[PDB]
């Protein structure tokens, strides 16, 4: 349950980054 | 640009990745403030410029991140499992960079958070996990598509 | 489930989307006939992502035709400027999202060329879109989540 | 040239909104 | 561009344009709206651009202009005769897309008028008159020069 | 002869016009 | 006619255009005064014709023209380049009577310009670009289909 | 390119309105 | 006076003003203060004349050039190519006593932004740039035919 | 682009310098 | 070009691989460092090329054969066996010049397998079961056909 | 000899690979 | 099994997938085909059946360039086999697979079928030479013995 | 020689698709 | 290559020419032509069957006033080859062509076919002759070995 | 000083070249730094200074030539021929003594390359093919009429 | 030939620098 939990919140992490880094 | 060649590089790209992180991160971790690199690599430059950029897109979890792998309390026996186990769910939804960014920026929280409950030199082990897992995940075929980690300096 | 095995049932795919879409469009006569597989898991894999979009695509159209009639895609540019665009629309990233957009390219310019005189094109299409995929890593990622049927 | 790029992009925005529907 | 390349060219740009104007000028002859259409061919697009480009200009001129072929009159014999001879004028003073259209638009105003007045058939002759005069009165070498019927695409 | 004369230069104007 | 018998008239018929015309403008350049003509020429009517129903025309677009070529500002290297590249572009959209004047315009607006600049002399070799120019581009062919110079005579 | 274009770009209108004077 | 000799002169020409310039900046690079310095030769105050009779008109462009080096981001295998293409057209209005000092210039600060990029042990790679391109494209000479560096 | 203006102010400098 | 001619190359051709392959692995098995090799020889040449396409496949798949070799359990007395009938299906489905250096290797990861478990001064065998393999089972005679082994260094 | 062919299989996949490097 | 016994066993592996994969075609004509013999109770026509059933779909789809590079080739009665033999080298220079083996029957039938097309009539056992010849010659035969014969492809 | 090549590696191609087909 | 080699060859060139024009004119009778048989692999027959094809959109421009030209000519079984020789004679008495050699084949159909609808019956094969019987003594056979041959054609 | 003299005399400035060159760069090839210098011989000073007055041009080209001779692949077999061609193609247009130093460097280039990729111990046949193409192609002779390789030292 | 070729030319520039050194 948790090593999705991690998985998810980085998801956020990383396509927020993206649009930074677009 | 071959896959193979991405993922020895992604050994400059972690570590400096780490060094770069922490000395913004900082202003302790050990392993990570002495933490060597090697001279002229572009690598490490690429290393910088990754751990710079999302800082407040990384600055705005510590306290959901740092909760959540306190409860998983990783070890150094299970700790590649996990890291395979939480990685394979990052880009099942797809690909980009962002999340490129992401995964190395969960080594960092892992290699540390680790360093933090007792497991002393485990830095050369998470920078293991990274790149024994791109390079059998398709991760480090996507980037020899691009030309390389240099390309993420744009 | 092989890359080979995504690139065949890719055929389908694109021939078991484009009918949907077109009938969904209504409420080309190349398109109203076109032939679909009998008893496939995959003719319905075409039709799931053809109403998915039914949002994302009603909106984008007068966008799309205008685009297109200026780049002006004939018999000979039409593989050239599908890979071009199409590659530029992978490069950033990879997801089903942008898998979905790229049938959806696939549907707007076999029916952009049919209007522009190109009788009979809707099957170099079907290969532009399998043979776009197999050659740029696209089949690689639909297998490697068990294949389309995974989108379902 | 000019035009490839700019059927990729808004390609790429129809994609990024169906991809949030679907996942 | 070869010149009678942009000659067999010349066969179905020439069935797409009199096919597409038909389908517009009733906005009848069953002899061009059947008009069999190849698939897959860019000669076909050529053949519907320019049918809706010049249908405008070939909107006011038709009242005044086939007044003209009935004090003609031709027929099946002096057809290749008097198209010739109208389409030389035509040229003789300067040559340039739009006239090319022209002559496009009289040959589906010869095929038009021969259908109504009892001349069936036809229309398999009012191509070849339109072939054979520009491969040999210097406009298909006017047209492969420039890259031929595509470049009529802008 | 004459009406042939006719046809030309009016496809002459509409050419040019195209 | 043979679209070689234009080819010869032409280096008679350019010659023409640019002296008849130099003289009509003076209301300087010496290599088109100087500039003898063969005598018996029929086809310095021409040249002095053309210089002739196109010279309203040609005196309103002086203005702008000087200083485009000289950004160019050409060269006794260069200048054929520019010669055919700039001719190229004039017959890609259609051939005329008018072009074809308007084509010799600008040897004399590139022979005298060039004159102006220091190029003394470069008055032979403006004449062969038109001439290698007209042959090369399916530009005599044109001229001998309607007959040749002597039909300009109907303007 | 541009010096290229424009000048012969002139060309055509001298070209039309001396053919106009011509034909 | 040999332009090689102006060449191989060079090397400590540009680590005496990469050395001595940067102690100006300070009153980091930990690569340009630890840098050793060649003893009893002329050159190293050479260097040491130009890093400080240039510390007016540069300690002021400081901010409009670094902003360019971000937006140009040079790599440990572009910053040949650059550094070249850079220094080449610099030179192509002309040559003078002001543009030898600041070219040495451009290594001072393109051997700083990579350092404070990231790019470590690059330092000794910069001086090859000076002394490769001074060579190659007529600079050791020009400098030779009044004496060497010495004259300045 | 980027190339030129930094020779252009490497060049001001420079003239300056001298 | 015979067939015998690349069975007795063959040799050179692995002790150089061996050689060349250990010597990156390591940026262990001292009868590798301290393998002889022939001077002036270009099939040490070809050795040295071979050992370096095998970079990218080679790494991934590491510790996936380490595991499987650790439940074959090869002795002196059975590894010839064992190499025969895993090569022997390697090329039972088809033959190409990738699967003739994925048979090098497996000569190399099974002659370090032994030594680390024990075996020791074993590798002149793992060189004649290659040798001997390739000139019974018709891959020197397909190699040969090619050229020979100098063929490879395109 | 189920051992012996999943060793086989792997070193296809690998030797395929390389050979996609060669050709 | 023998090298020549393989090399016998592909005159009816190859006539057999010659009519079947033509019966294949003209259900969604070369009469050579269509009326071609086939060899009462033999294996090596359900090994061509199988071979022509399994090789559609990758050529149904190239089915253009094969016949436009065909074209190109002329291929006569006298240059066939040494145009056979050169294509057919090439396509096992790389590797030997079981793919390889049913592709190089298909262009024994794409070359029998296209010289057919273009007036070389009663050719079809010529091409079975080329590639009954081909095969004994460069090593095809005995690749396929040292794995059974014709028949194991069958799986 | 250059169609001889073109017509030898289409065949390489519909030969190793069909192969995986096969194994 | 023999000229007195090239003389065989048209005998088969000439029927295949026949029988294919024929064919894919009817597909657009003379039962002569549609019962015409052609030698099995030879490579004059692909001579004839492109030879055929070549000439087909020109050959429908002129189908009319040649039918017309042959009616008050009357050949007959006696003077055919006498007219056939001295129209073939004034074909190549100003020049020789790869497509007056294809024009002259087209004349054989053409008077093969003529002589049929006007009641001369199993008459082809003297047109096959006097095809190749003029060939062979007016040295059109040797301009062509000299080429290579008919094969030569297929280019 | 007869051309023989000078085809004798060329092996030492050859292996000393060699030596000297290898000494400044690498300031790697044990055959080059291991290798021997006979004692009290002015052709040990006509390789030290021919390999110093190249120093700076030779630097210049290093990366062109390296990535050249990887596409030639030269060996054991080929390396004459090639070096032969190359030699011819260089002293077709004119003999200066620069061009003789290049002709050095050339061999001492094609030995470390061939070292590099995996032809051990042939130093001594590129010693060779510069004494015996020099001989053979008139560049001993064009020596030997100025004074010898001594005569370089100016 | 035209690697071979490539290599000559380099060597003759590298030659002719040389050259005016020691000249």
């Amino acid at each position: 349950e948790i090593i999705h939990k991690l998985a998810m919140q980085l998801r956020h992490i990383g396509d927020n980054i993206d649009h930074r880094m677009v | 640009m071959s896959e193979e060649q991405v993922a020895q590089d992604t050994e400059e790209v972690f570590r400096s990745y780490v060094f770069y992180r922490h000395q913004q991160e900082q202003e302790a971790d050990p392993e990570m403030v002495t933490l060597p690199l090697q001279p002229s690599s572009t690598m490490g430059q690429v290393g910088r410029q990754l751990a710079i950029i999302g800082d407040d897109i990384n600055r705005r979890y510590d306290s959901e991140f740092q909760t959540m792998l306190q409860h998983l309390q990783p070890t150094a026996e299970n700790a590649y499992e996990y890291f395979t186990k939480i990685a394979t769910s990052l880009f099942e939804s797809g690909i980009n960079w962002g999340r490129v960014v992401a995964l190395l920026g969960f080594g960092y929280r892992l290699a540390l958070h680790v360093y933090q409950h007792g497991l002393t030199g485990f830095l050369g082990q998470v920078t293991r996990f990274v790149v024994d897992f791109m390079l059998h995940h398709s991760i480090a075929r996507w980037i020899a598509q691009r030309g390389g980690w240099v390309a993420a300096l744009n």
